[PDB]
C-alpha cells in the first residue's frame, strides 16, 4: 500500500506494464508513467526522472536499457538502496549484460 | 600500592587468606558503593555453609547459583556485545543484559543512611534474590516456550502486560524492617511472586 | 604514537596484557562476521544473471502476446493509456534480517483494483485477458528481483566497513601494543638489574 513501481518506457512497454495492473494519480494528479518516443527531447526525460525520484511515494522504478543510455550520467548518479532503479531487457533493446548499475557495483566478480 | 597485585604483602596475604574481596577503582569512580569487583573476588566457604542453609531454609543455593550465572554471563557478554553495536542480541542475550543492569543497579549496591539498607537480613536478601530471580526465568520460559512452539515472545508483551508486577518487583528494594515487620516483608514478597504466576498465566 | 602511553611498571604489563587480549578477541569476532557477510554475498549474487535471462525469455513471450493482442483487435493502446486513475499491484515496505546488519526488501501485494473492460473493439476480452495474466505474472516476478538486487546493493556498505575495521585492528593497534609491552618488560628488567648492582655494592663494602 506504500510505494507504488513506475515506467519509462515506449508505448509497448508502457501499454504492456500498465495493462500489468500498476499506475496511479497522485496528489498533483500526474500520472505514474512516462512516454518516450523519438519525438521526446532529453531534458523532458531528465527532468521526469528526477521527478518521479523525488516523489518518494514510488520507490521501484523500470527503465530499459536505452532510456538509461541516454542520461548515463544520471543514472550511475544514483546510489541508494530504497528507491531502486531496474534494468530491463527490451524487444527494441535486448539486455547486454556488461551494462548495469547493479553489477558495476559488483564489477570484479568474476 | 595502585590497587595492584604485584606488591609482595598482597601476594603474601592472597595465599594464606581464606576469603578475599577486592575493590576496584573505576567502580569507585562511578560511586557504586560498595565498590567490589565481582569477579576476582571468592570465598571457599559455599560448600562448608551449604549443611547450614539446608537446615533451616533448604532454598538460598539453587538462588545464588542462578544470579551468579547470570552475572558472570552478562560480564563474558558485555564486550561482545558492545562490538556489534548492540543491534544483533537474541531474545535470551536481551533479558539477560537488561536484567543484570537492574540487578547492578537494585541489589548490589547500597549506602546504610537510608532506613531500609543499614542492614539487610538475610530473609530479606532471601527473598529480594528469590522474586528477581523468578521473575528472570519466568520470562526465560515464556520466551522459550513460544520461540519453540510459534510466535517467539518478545520482552515488549510481558511488559505491556505486567509492568505494574515488574515494577512491584523493582520496588521490593525499599520495603524499609525498621517499619515494615518481618512477616509484612515476607507476605508482601510472597504476594508479589504468586501475583507474577498469575499475571504470567493470564498472559498465556 | 608508536607506542601506548603508559608508566612502566607490573600492573601496566598485565593492563596492557589485558588490552592486547580485547584486540584479539575484537579481531577474531569481527573475522567471523566478515566470513558470514562474504558467504552472504556469494550466495546472493550467485546466478541473479540467470533470473533475469528468464526476465528476458517472459517478457519475449509477452512481447509475442502483444503482437497478437495487436493483431487480432486492431487498436486498444491509446485507451488503455488515456484512462490512469489507480494501480492495481502496490508494495508493502519491508525489511530483511539476511544478517546482523538489515537490508530492504519489498511484497507484491494485489490491491484488486477492476480490470478495464475490453468489449467494443472487435469484443478482445480473451487476448486482452492473456496479455494481462502474462504481465501479472511479470509483474511479480520482477518485484523478485528487485527485492534480490535492492539487498545485493545495500549489503556492499557494511562489507566495506567490516573490512576496514578488520584491517585497522590488524595493522595499527596490534603492533602498537607489542612494541609497548617489549618496551615494558625490559625497562623493569632494567629497574630490577639497578637494584641488584645496588645490593651488590653495599655487600661489597660491608666485607670490610
Amino acid at each position: 500500500r506504500g510505494k507504488l513501481i513506475a515506467v519509462i518506457g515506449d508505448e509497448d512497454t508502457v501499454t504492456g506494464f500498465l495493462l500489468g495492473g500498476i499506475g496511479e494519480l497522485n496528489k498533483n494528479r500526474h500520472p505514474n508513467f512516462l512516454v518516450v518516443e523519438k519525438d521526446t527531447t532529453i531534458n523532458e526525460i531528465e527532468d521526469t526522472f528526477r521527478q518521479f525520484l523525488n516523489r518518494d511515494d514510488i520507490g521501484i522504478i523500470l527503465i530499459n536499457q536505452y532510456i538509461a543510455e541516454m542520461v548515463r550520467h544520471a543514472l550511475d548518479a544514483h546510489q541508494r538502496s530504497i528507491p531502486a532503479v531496474l534494468e530491463i531487457p527490451s524487444k527494441e533493446h535486448p539486455y547486454d549484460a556488461a551494462k548495469d548499475s547493479i553489477l558495476r557495483r559488483a564489477k570484479g566478480m568474476f | 600500592p595502585g590497587g595492584d597485585f604485584s606488591d609482595p604483602v598482597t601476594s603474601a596475604t592472597l595465599g594464606i587468606v581464606q576469603v578475599f574481596w577486592g575493590l576496584d577503582k573505576k567502580l569507585a569512580q562511578r560511586k557504586h558503593f560498595p565498590s567490589v569487583n565481582w569477579l576476582i573476588s571468592y570465598s571457599k566457604y559455599m560448600r562448608a555453609l551449604d549443611e547450614y542453609y539446608d537446615k533451616h531454609f533448604t532454598e538460598f543455593v539453587p538462588l545464588r547459583t542462578k544470579a551468579k550465572e547470570i552475572l558472570q554471563e552478562e560480564e563474558d557478554l558485555a564486550e561482545i556485545v558492545q562490538l556489534v553495536g548492540k543491534a544483533s542480541l537474541a531474545e535470551t542475550d536481551k533479558i539477560t543484559l537488561e536484567v543484570a543492569k537492574l540487578i547492578k543497579d537494585d541489589f548490589l549496591q547500597q549506602n546504610g543512611y537510608t532506613p531500609y539498607d543499614r542492614f539487610c537480613p538475610f530473609y530479606k536478601t532471601v527473598g529480594m534474590l528469590s522474586n528477581m530471580i523468578s521473575f528472570y526465568d519466568m520470562a526465560r520460559r515464556a520466551v522459550e516456550t513460544t520461540a519453540q512452539s510459534d510466535n517467539k515472545i518478545t520482552w515488549s508483551i510481558i511488559r505491556e502486560h505486567m509492568g505494574e508486577i515488574l515494577y512491584k518487583l523493582s520496588s521490593m528494594k525499599f520495603k524499609d524492617p525498621v517499619k515494615d515487620g518481618e512477616a509484612k516483608i515476607k507476605a508482601d514478597y510472597a504476594q508479589l511472586l504468586e501475583d507474577m504466576q498469575n499475571a504470567f498465566r493470564s498472559l498465556e | 604514537k608508536d607506542r601506548i602511553e603508559i608508566f612502566p611498571s607490573r600492573m601496566a604489563q598485565t593492563i596492557m596484557k589485558a588490552r592486547l587480549k580485547g584486540a584479539q578477541t575484537g579481531r577474531n569476532l569481527l573475522k567471523k562476521k566478515s566470513d558470514a557477510l562474504t558467504l552472504r554475498f556469494r550466495q546472493i549474487l550467485k546466478k541473479i544473471i540467470e533470473t533475469k535471462m528468464l526476465m528476458g525469455e517472459v517478457m519475449r513471450e509477452a512481447a509475442f502476446s502483444l503482437a497478437e493482442a495487436k493483431f487480432t483487435a486492431g487498436d486498444f493502446s491509446t485507451t488503455v493509456i488515456q484512462n490512469v486513475n489507480k494501480a492495481q499491484v502496490k508494495i508493502r515496505a519491508k525489511k530483511d534480517n539476511v544478517a546482523g546488519v538489515t537490508l530492504p526488501v519489498f511484497e507484491h501485494y494485489h490491491e484488486g483494483t477492476d480490470s478495464y473492460e475490453l468489449t467494443g473493439l472487435a469484443r478482445g476480452g480473451e487476448q486482452l485477458a492473456k496479455l494481462k495474466r502474462n504481465y501479472a505474472k511479470a509483474v511479480e516476478l520482477l518485484v523478485e528481483l528487485a527485492s534480490l538486487q535492492t539487498s545485493f546493493v545495500t549489503l556492499d556498505e557494511a562489507i566495506k566497513i567490516t573490512n576496514r575495521r578488520v584491517n585497522a585492528i590488524e595493522h595499527v593497534i596490534i603492533p602498537r601494543i607489542e612494541r609497548t609491552l617489549a618496551y615494558i618488560i625490559t625497562e623493569l628488567d632494567e629497574r630490577e638489574r639497578e637494584e641488584f648492582y645496588r645490593l651488590k655494592k653495599i655487600q661489597e663494602k660491608k666485607k670490610i
